[PDB]
RNA sequence: GAGAGG
DNA sequence: CGATCCTCTCGAT
């Protein structure tokens, strides 16, 4: 089908290794940035501390709380509180989580992301459930407690983008390479005796034909074939990090087209 | 991990700084500078520890 | 600062997407300038980085102890064995653009220290405020909403510029300035100011 | 030969060459009189002082001596004609540019030169690195330098560390 | 803290210089810039 | 010593010369030794050049001295700045130091001298000698919070 | 305008000299005994070897904001392989009848020596260099 | 003082991996580098996160209050 | 007493940087204080830009009194003083 | 303390507008477009597409200061061709490319196993 | 058992110290070009031997990685700043009422250490983080 | 001194400084909180009444606002507390103490103020964040860096006081300094480095980037220059695009060593009508240099145009470099296996020279020259051999470094580092000195208790054979630390001593000024000079020019 | 007063 | 009777 082309090399719940051909580098990169910064997610944006006899500071705990990945599957059915007509927050624009933990045992008591309890009405939307990729099913150690120790708090998880705070990135590293053979001459290699001998060969070199020494420089050539690998934090499935990345970018171009109309 | 070696004076943690001085009872000869009438001087700063 | 007498302040902050990137998608937490290197001759810094990259890659602690037989050649062997160009150089792509940078960047971990001395504990501004009792001149220090000293040395630069009015304004309208009553005969501040 | 003087004649010449689009193929429209008298009259217009008296006229004559040397060397008939290849148009423009830039170059009464001088000497002295001179090779090169010397000079030290005669 | 607890002070011919005899006794590096340079030492 | 000297064809030529370098000074006596060039004899003891040759040669030697300190550091300062210093140290016919002994004891305003050093004692002798201060100096105007006759205030503005 | 100069040259030397894309060419005309040419060429865009026979032309037309090729129907004075644009910066007379012209094509220098350049090689911001075969 | 959630550089969740790492070291008697790799900490930014972490919380939990 | 007549003036026919600054400053102060403006401001509002215009069109009605070191002075009008700089 | 809110990166302020079209003073048929609360993501992508248009004579973007989200885009077009129309087609071309990609990735993804 | 012994500067004057046990006294009868140049025995009348030359350094300088590869004043500079670096000054911070305390949220032990750091309790109470650093000309900020 | 000559003042502010590639030379970045504390007393005139009403309406907490309204009688209305703070119908003749706004003249300063250039006037630019931002090319007069430095800002409170700052103190007015009759500001760091890299004959640009680079120049005519290359692809050279930043009617000619109008090495400099003809752009052209671009552009175009030239060059170069990259790593200090072998042998031959001379001295064969001791003669010889060795080893290293070497690259541009640095990092650190002599015998007849008595060998008296790359031995380490310390001790002295000199100089010449008769006089009316500088010329309007009649042969002069 | 910052 | 500038913080009388 028509323009840009995709070829999936590897795929799992956590990653997609794919080849993006018949595309401009401006597009490949704009797409790359959108997956990092602009795909909406759900994360803890407010913590009310009832009890903290823990060894860690309120704001230190509150910080890590925001860093816990939360289900963001059905995120477009949730409003940004700023657009929501409620006073403050509500089920149309937020998810409410509860955290009550006490040191019952003489041995150390660990507090996990599995211990947050959804207290608001999710209205059948797949949202707010802490992401657990742990084998023991605990996921994310928030805190540790001693005997008399207690932590009682309430969380308001809201919709947002990494551009506002990194906690909202469905993100994780985006492996990105083009022209593994430097045929384009986009980089001048630093060497001592031999750049070829001194620079390790890219795994992507198998997927491309070597330049061949008896050939003059291809001055007219342009980059089109981007070897990418998108890693997912958990909040959104990999296919979605890319699909919503495409969708978001498409959307923000449409807002320009609509802006031209308005004036 | 506290190492001690300091005092607690009115809740304040005080450190006595090691004071460098010349050792006493040491004979030391010095060439006195050109305009001086005394060519050289042998000195001993006799102390009682 | 790094552990090599390489102190500096934050000029700007950039989010991950603006930052230059590795093809494995690794991004720096810090970008330091090449110019901070040649004159300072702080080679241990560059060796620390090379060693630390091998250490994180291999799950070992680097031995950065002084008088040893640990060499840059030795570390470089181990770094290459990890599939990285032996001198810590890495191909990087521009964050704004996605296009490869012509130059390969020396990149890897380096122990940095967060020093005290933070802007917010230093910013100070005064547009009129508390005056000292004796001199009737601004108070001293940020903590007391004090005025900055416009010392002799500064007085000197205003003379060199020939700014006669600015120099008068600093020493009068800002700071003190008082109206005294003088006798035409003795020329002393004797006059019993009986205003109104 | 290279000395700091006002008015960069070379630059002015270069500017006339571009402004008037001088062709190094055609002969000039100038006269020996145009060049010789031109340069001569220009000299009577380089004012530093203005009083109609002899003390002042000779002081004026004196101040402008070295600049008039530079000017004469650069605006001699063969140079103007063979080297620069100026026209009457370009020549007259150069003559007026020198006068205008010379008059601009004069110090303004009100200039606080004491403080200027002090800071102009003082500032570099702060940047004076090493009290011990870099003459580490030969042991007979041991003359006081840097900040210790600058102090000997300024305090007019009767008892200097390195008194020395240089005999020709 | 450790540094402060192993610090030296010298009140008032060439005292600021790292003397030969300091080897193994006082640190060659650790001394304050400007002010008490070579007068404040560390074991 | 290296020496740039004009050749018989016009150009400057390097013509090396044997030069004697001394430890200690006796200008008056050495200059009369036969075999030397009493025209070229020099000393870094500008006080002696002053005593033997006069204030003007003292001044020229004082510039050479100040110049050399600046130049040894590889730095360059314009002639006029060091000339002004040297002239100021010179105008009295002798060598006046840039010290409380030198310039600060001169005929200047009491309020300007006290601003430097020996503050109180300058002010005590001012009262005792019953001195008058012009208030023509920068310092007295800074003390008075008045526009000094410097650049901007070095002239009056009228209608 | 039209052509100002046109000739065939035999390349003697090709020197890289610390550059990777650029080479300074040393060449003499195949027709005129006195006719010399020294020139900086982009060997990445147009490779040159020793003893190569190249046709060289100095023309002045085929001025305002440069418009992208847009070859749609755009026809230029190029039946050539390599074309530059530069500034006439010097006209050195190497005695009697010998004249040399200096041209900088964005800092890629050129020195053409001969005699017959006369009523053709003007001191222009103009000059297109056109090389073929 | 407790495992950071997420690697500072890339954002990979690391806060769920600490206990598993200690076990890999102790129970399985593996080396730090293979322990890190078994956890799926492939890049060096994620590797420094865990290997370099100092768990002072254990020390803090020792204080009786 | 003292004064030099117009005929016999020996100081620069040129305005000094110090004269121009003080002139522009004084006039700026006047304009800033609702004083009348001697030139047509063309959308101009800043007192200084206005004084600069009044200076450029020689409509500043001020006189510079140039003191010589003996105490004698030379009165020069802003009108007559040449503005090179 | 003097830090702006992070929403100021992507949220328009009261008074601010997305696009602000100014006619260029230096050249005929040229226009300058200020894009508020947008960075390199939109700027690079748009500038690149405008160069793909044969009636586009100039296309460049710049982000004058990193502190502020805004960028400026300069377009010069062929006599007869309006810069706003050039920006329009560039946008639709991007949207049609993005649409094509979404489907192509979705197609590929469905063939996968894991 | 008299295997080790205490020496002051006065006694230091009467003795001959080898710098390394091995690398100063085995026997004589190829080289690594990468390795630094070491002179030799050239004196073999030793009475003593250094426990370890890195012991010539005090607390602060003992934190520097490879100070033998740095221009000396930089080591003096680092010595000053190490005292201005926040970490975990004491484990009981939460219990004390100090006038001012600065604690790092996530102190990290350095990837590059010194053998002396074991005794200085550095990896136990660290004052820094292993930032991924790029040495580059980026935006010019 | 503390109360009259100097005093604490109101309308002053202070903070940590930061650089800003995107700030004009004459600008200063003011943190919003500071702009909000500091005020200007503006009189209500019909020309501002609308703006003042709005500012009073914004009040003290929203930026373009104000705190205090002063009316007749002189009563201050506190805009943060007044119940009528939202009322206020301004009247002409009232004053509004408005917040500091964009373009206001402010006095910016870095202590110590050794210069008049240490205290200059800038245009306010209100910005987020808590630091003062400044243009990189203003760093030098202030002697500023961003390793924790703080600077001070002073606010003029009078129309004439603002005129004084804008017309006498302004940054552009200070570009060319009277101190050394040359610019005190020039292109530095990244810009100096990238301007070289951009200027290489090899450096070519494609349409896409060119267009972006052109637009990055605010003074751009809108005209795309015709590309240097028109063949398989239009390709512009770096020299070409950088010439857009250079205004017209700018002529510059240089000639370095082998410069020949055909400039083989691309050295020297030739700029005609603001178009660079040949010559790699570096420190000699674009630095604080005597007859460079900056000294020329100020004199030719003017101070305002010259200050734009800073930004214009910064904008193009910073952008091109942002896209090119520039680094430095451990690999840049490494020389060839063969170079190292040659360095190693260079040192061993120096080691033998010292042995032979020693053996000779010990045989009573060494004769001392008139005026110096046999031992002084020996020490002088040994040190020369040892310095020669470091220099020879270093030159060996420098030569081996490729043009792609990042350290070599920074040295070529003149942005950071010199020969020594290459030599000490790559080849050999060399001899350590204390009090101008090699390491002294602090122990009886030895430097360290690891040596035997009466050992005058290089290693024994402080010769660092190794490079910072190879690493120093404990003996070498200690001796280097000894040499190092002497530096910090005099740094500490050659600051308090020079500060006292500076004061004395300033106090003694304070009152000397140029009078209306071109005379140089003190406060007493006493003559110092009859004509200032003997020529009555301002030092900033003077430059080194050749006196053509003095040199050459009598035949050359005639011709 | 000491400790520090450039 | 001199002995850099300015800036900060702390504790104690
Ligand atoms: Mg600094
Ligand atoms: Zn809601
Ligand atoms: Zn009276
Ligand atoms: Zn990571």
């Amino acid at each position: 089908e028509e323009g840009p082309q995709v070829k999936i090399r590897e795929a799992s719940k956590d990653n997609v290794d794919f080849i993006l051909s018949n595309v401009d580098l401006a597009m490949a990169n704009s797409l790359r940035r959108v997956m990092i910064a602009e795909i909406p997610t759900l994360a803890i944006d407010s913590v009310e501390v009832e009890t903290n006899t823990t060894v860690l500071a309120d704001e230190f705990i509150a910080h890590r709380l925001g860093l816990i990945p939360l289900q963001s599957m059905d995120i477009e059915q949730l409003e940004y509180s700023r657009d929501c007509f409620c006073e403050d927050h509500c089920d149309k624009c937020s998810v409410v989580l509860t955290l009550q933990a006490f040191g019952e045992s003489e041995s150390t008591t660990n507090v996990y992301s599995k211990d947050l309890v959804i207290v608001s009405n999710l209205m059948g939307r797949n949202i707010g459930h802490p992401i657990i990729q742990d084998k023991e099913g605990n996921g994310v150690l928030i805190c540790k407690l001693r005997k008399g120790q207690e932590l009682k708090l309430t969380c308001v998880a809201k919709k947002g983008i990494a551009k506002e705070h990194a906690k909202w990135g469905p993100a994780a590293a985006i492996e990105f390479e083009y022209d593994p053979w430097n045929k384009l001459k986009h980089t001048d290699y630093w060497y001592e005796q031999d750049s070829a001998k001194e620079w390790p060969q890219s795994k992507n070199c198998e997927y491309e034909d070597p330049p061949n020494e008896g050939d003059p420089f291809d001055y007219k050539a342009q980059a089109d074939t981007f070897y990418m690998n998108v890693e997912s934090v958990g909040s959104i499935p990999v296919d979605q990090v890319v699909v919503r990345g495409i969708d978001t970018l498409q959307k923000k171009v449409a807002s320009i087209l609509l802006a031209l109309t308005q004036m | 991990f506290d190492m001690g070696g300091y005092f607690i004076i009115n809740g304040s943690e005080k450190v006595l700084i090691a004071q460098e001085r010349s050792a006493g009872n040491i004979v030391q000869v010095f060439k006195k500078a050109a305009p001086s009438p005394i060519s050289h001087v042998a000195e001993i700063r006799s102390a009682l520890e | 600062a790094s552990r090599h007498g390489q102190k500096g302040t934050i000029g700007i902050t950039y989010r991950r997407e603006d930052m230059p990137f590795t093809a494995e998608g690794i991004v720096p937490d810090l970008i330091i300038n090449p110019h901070a290197i040649p004159s300072r001759m702080t080679v241990a810094h560059l060796i620390e980085c090379l060693l630390s990259k091998v250490a994180a890659l291999s799950g070992n602690e680097g031995d950065a102890s002084p008088f040893t037989d640990i060499t840059v050649e030795g570390i470089s062997k181990l770094l290459r064995e990890h599939g990285y160009q032996s001198r810590g150089f890495e191909v990087m792509y521009n964050g704004h653009t996605g296009k490869k940078l012509m130059a390969q960047i020396f990149f890897g971990p380096t122990y940095y220290q967060r020093l005290r001395h933070m802007v917010d504990d230093k910013i100070h501004a005064r547009a009129r405020g508390p005056m000292q009792v004796l001199t009737r001149q601004p108070v001293e220090g940020r903590s007391r909403d004090g005025g900055l000293r416009f010392g002799e040395m500064e007085r000197d630069c205003m003379i060199a510029h020939g700014a006669a009015s600015f120099l008068k304004e600093r020493l009068m309208e800002a700071s003190d300035a008082f109206r005294v009553h003088i006798c035409g005969i003795c020329g002393l501040m004797t006059v019993i100011a009986k205003l109104n | 030969a290279n000395w700091p003087l006002p008015v960069n004649i070379r630059r002015i010449i270069q500017n006339a060459q571009q402004t008037f689009h001088i062709d190094h193929t055609k002969p000039s429209d100038l006269t020996i009189k145009d060049i010789v008298l031109g340069v001569k009259d220009l000299q009577e217009n380089l004012l530093v002082l203005r009083g109609k008296n002899e003390i002042i006229q000779n002081a004026q004559r004196d101040a402008v001596t070295l600049f008039c040397c530079l000017l004469r060397s650069r605006l001699a008939t063969r140079r103007v004609l063979q080297e620069y290849r100026l026209t009457k148009q370009a020549f007259d423009w150069v003559l007026s540019n020198i006068e205008a830039q010379f008059l601009r170059s004069v110090v303004h009464p009100g200039e606080m030169v004491g403080v200027l001088a002090a800071q102009s000497i003082g500032e570099p002295a702060t940047q004076m690195t090493l009290n011990t001179f870099h003459f580490a090779g030969v042991a007979s090169k041991k003359v006081t330098s840097g900040v210790p010397r600058l102090k000997e000079i300024l305090n007019v030290a009767k008892n200097m560390k390195t008194p020395s005669l240089t005999v020709y | 803290t450790l540094s402060h607890l192993r610090r030296t002070n010298t009140p008032i011919a060439k005292p600021r210089q790292l003397h030969n005899t300091h080897w193994g006794l006082v640190c060659p590096a650790e001394t304050p810039e400007g002010q008490a340079c070579g007068l404040v030492k560390n074991l | 010593y290296d020496r740039k000297v004009p050749s018989p064809t016009g150009e400057y030529v390097k013509e090396p010369e044997w030069v004697l370098e001394t430890d200690g000074v006796n200008l008056s006596e050495v200059m009369t030794v036969p075999g030397i060039d009493p025209t070229r004899i020099y000393t870094n003891s500008f006080i002696d050049i002053m005593e033997v040759l006069g204030i003007e040669a003292g001044r020229a030697a004082l510039y050479k001295e100040v110049y050399n300190v600046i130049a040894s550091d590889g730095s360059y300062v314009n002639y006029r700045h060091m000339a002004l210093l040297v002239d100021v140290m010179t105008t009295q016919g002798g060598l006046t130091s840039v010290t409380r002994h030198g310039f600060n004891r001169s005929n200047t305003g009491a309020l300007m001298r006290c601003s430097f050093e020996e503050t109180v004692e300058i002010l005590f002798e001012a009262g005792a000698s019953a001195e008058l201060d012009d208030c023509r100096g920068v310092s007295e105007n800074v003390i008075l919070g008045q526009m000094a006759p410097i650049g901007t205030g070095a002239f009056d503005v009228m209608i | 305008s039209n052509t100002l100069f046109d000739d065939i040259f035999q390349v003697s030397e090709v020197d890289p000299g610390r550059y990777n894309k650029v080479c300074r060419i040393e060449a003499a005309s195949t027709t005129q005994d006195q006719c010399k040419l020294t020139l900086d060429i982009n060997v990445e865009l147009f490779p040159v070897a020793a003893q190569d026979s190249l046709t060289v032309t100095i023309a002045s037309s085929l001025t305002r904001s440069w418009r992208p090729p847009q070859a749609g129907d755009r026809s230029l004075a190029d039946d050539y392989d390599y074309v530059m644009y530069g500034t006439a910066y010097k006209f050195e007379e190497v005695s009697k009848d010998l004249i040399a012209v200096y041209y900088s094509f964005g800092g890629l220098l050129m020195r053409l020596e001969g005699n017959y350049r006369n009523l053709n090689n003007l001191k222009q911001e103009n000059a297109y260099l056109l090389i073929r075969r | 003082m407790i495992v950071p959630v997420r690697c500072f550089s890339c954002g990979k969740v690391v806060g769920d991996k600490w206990e598993s790492y200690l076990n890999l070291l102790q129970e399985d008697e593996l080396d730090e580098g293979t322990a890190l790799s078994r956890l799926g900490l492939k890049r060096y930014c994620c590797r420094r996160m865990i290997l370099t972490h100092v768990d002072l919380i254990e020390k803090f939990l020792r204080y009786n209050p | 007493e003292k004064a030099i007549p117009k005929d016999q003036r020996a100081t620069t026919p040129y305005m000094t940087k110090y004269e121009r600054a003080r002139i522009l400053g004084t006039r700026a102060l006047q304009i800033s204080m609702n004083a009348p403006v001697f030139v047509d401001l063309e959308g101009e509002t800043d007192p200084l830009r206005i004084a600069m215009k009044e200076l450029a069109e020689k409509k500043i009605p001020l006189v510079i009194r140039r003191y010589l070191p003996d105490g004698s002075f030379e009165d020069w009008s802003v009108e007559e003083l040449i503005v090179d700089l | 303390m003097n830090a702006p809110d992070r929403f100021e990166l992507f949220l328009l302020g009261e008074g601010e507008s997305k696009l602000k079209i100014d006619p260029d003073t230096k050249a005929p048929n040229a226009v300058v477009i200020t894009f508020e609360k947008e960075d390199h993501t939109l700027g690079n992508l748009i500038r690149a597409e405008l160069l793909n248009d044969r009636k586009v004579l100039f296309a460049a973007y710049k982000v004058e200061h990193p502190f502020f989200a805004r960028f400026k885009l300069r377009i010069q077009t062929t006599e007869g061709y309006d810069p706003k129309d050039a920006l329009k087609n560039a946008c639709n071309s991007i949207i049609n490319k993005l649409g094509a990609l979404k489907t192509n990735f979705e197609t590929e993804w469905n063939l996968q196993t894991l | 058992e008299g295997l080790v012994e205490y020496i002051d500067a006065e006694e230091e004057e009467s003795i001959l110290i080898a710098m390394q046990p091995e690398d100063l006294e085995p026997a004589e009868a190829d080289v690594d070009p990468a390795k630094r140049i070491r002179v030799s025995h050239h004196a073999t009348t030793f009475t003593h031997c250094e426990i370890h030359p890195s012991m010539i350094l005090g607390v602060a300088a003992s934190i520097i990685p490879f100070p033998d590869h740095n221009q000396s004043p930089r080591n003096t500079y680092q010595s000053a700043m190490g005292k201005q670096a926040m970490g975990v000054f004491l484990t009981n911070y939460n219990v004390r009422m100090d006038t001012m305390a600065n604690i790092l949220y996530y102190p990290q032990k350095p990837l590059g250490t010194t053998r002396a750091m074991e005794y200085l309790k550095f990896r136990e109470l660290p004052a820094g983080q292993n930032a991924i650093v790029a040495i580059a000309c980026y935006s010019g900020y | 001194r503390g109360n009259l000559m100097g005093k604490r003042v109101d309308f002053s502010a202070r903070t940590v400084i930061s650089g800003d590639p995107n700030l004009e030379l004459d600008q200063v970045g003011v943190p919003k909180s500071i702009a909000k504390t500091l005020t200007y007393p503006e009189v209500v005139t019909p020309y501002n009444i609308d703006r003042l009403t709005q500012l009073v309406r914004n009040g003290p907490n929203e930026h373009p606002g104000a705190k205090y309204v002063i009316r007749d009688s002189g009563d201050r209305i506190d805009l943060r507390y007044s119940k009528r703070a939202g009322d206020i119908q301004l009247q002409y003749g009232w004053k509004v103490e408005r917040h500091i706004m964009d373009n206001d003249p402010v006095l910016f300063n870095r202590q110590p103020s050794l210069h008049k250039m240490s205290m200059m006037a800038h245009r306010v630019k209100v910005i987020p964040y808590s630091t003062f931002r400044l243009n990189l090319s203003v760093t030098s007069p202030y002697n500023a860096d961003f390793d924790g430095d703080e600077m001070n800002l002073h606010v003029p409170q009078s129309e004439e006081t603002r005129a004084e700052l804008s017309q006498l103190c302004a940054v552009p007015l200070q570009i060319v300094s009277p101190q050394s009759n040359k610019p005190c500001m020039g292109i530095v760091q990244d810009t100096l480095c990238g301007i070289r890299k951009l200027t290489l004959r090899d450096t070519f640009i494609e349409l896409d980037q060119v267009l972006n680079m052109l637009y990055w120049v605010p003074d751009w005519d809108g005209v795309i220059p015709t590309p240097a290359i028109i063949k398989p692809k239009p390709l512009w050279s770096g020299k070409q695009i950088l010439s857009v930043a250079i205004p017209n009617g700018i002529h510059l000619q240089r000639f370095d060593e082998g410069t020949t109008l055909l400039s083989p090495k691309d050295n020297g400099m030739l700029i005609i009508d603001g178009q660079i003809i040949f010559g790699v752009v570096e420190k000699k052209t674009v630095g604080s240099s005597n007859g460079g671009l900056i000294h020329v552009v100020t004199r030719e175009k003017g101070p305002q145009v010259c200050a734009k030239l800073f930004g214009n060059i910064q904008k193009v170069v910073n952008f091109w470099l942002l896209h090119n990259g520039f680094s430095t790593g451990i690999g840049d200090t490494i020389a060839d296996g063969p170079t190292m072998r040659e360095i190693t042998e260079t040192i061993a031959e120096a080691k033998k020279k010292v042995l032979d001379v020693t053996k000779e001295a010990q045989a009573n064969l060494l004769t001392a020259k008139h005026g110096m001791t046999l031992r002084e003669s020996f020490e002088d010889n040994v040190v020369r051999f040892l310095n020669e060795a470091r220099d020879k080893a270093g030159r060996l290293a420098e030569v081996n470094l490729k043009d792609l070497n990042n350290v070599k690259q920074m040295v070529m541009a003149g942005s950071k580092g010199s020969f020594i640095n290459i030599a000490q990092m790559s080849a050999c650190v060399g001899q350590q000195s204390v009090e101008g002599k090699r390491i002294a015998f602090g122990f009886v007849d030895r430097t360290l208790p690891h040596f035997s008595k009466d050992d005058y060998s290089p290693e024994s008296k402080g010769f660092v054979e190794n490079s910072y790359l190879r690493g120093l031995t404990p003996q070498e380490f200690f001796f280097h630390a000894m040499g190092g310390r002497e530096g910090l001790i005099d740094t500490a002295v050659k600051t308090a001593e020079t500060g006292y000199i500076q004061r004395r100089l300033v106090k003694a010449l304070e009152d000397i000024m140029v009078h209306y008769d071109n005379t140089t006089r003190n406060s007493l009316g006493n003559v110092i000079q009859f004509i200032y500088g003997e020529d009555g010329m301002d030092a900033a309007h003077i430059e080194k020019q050749s006196l053509d009649t003095i040199g050459g042969s009598d035949a050359a002069f005639e011709k």
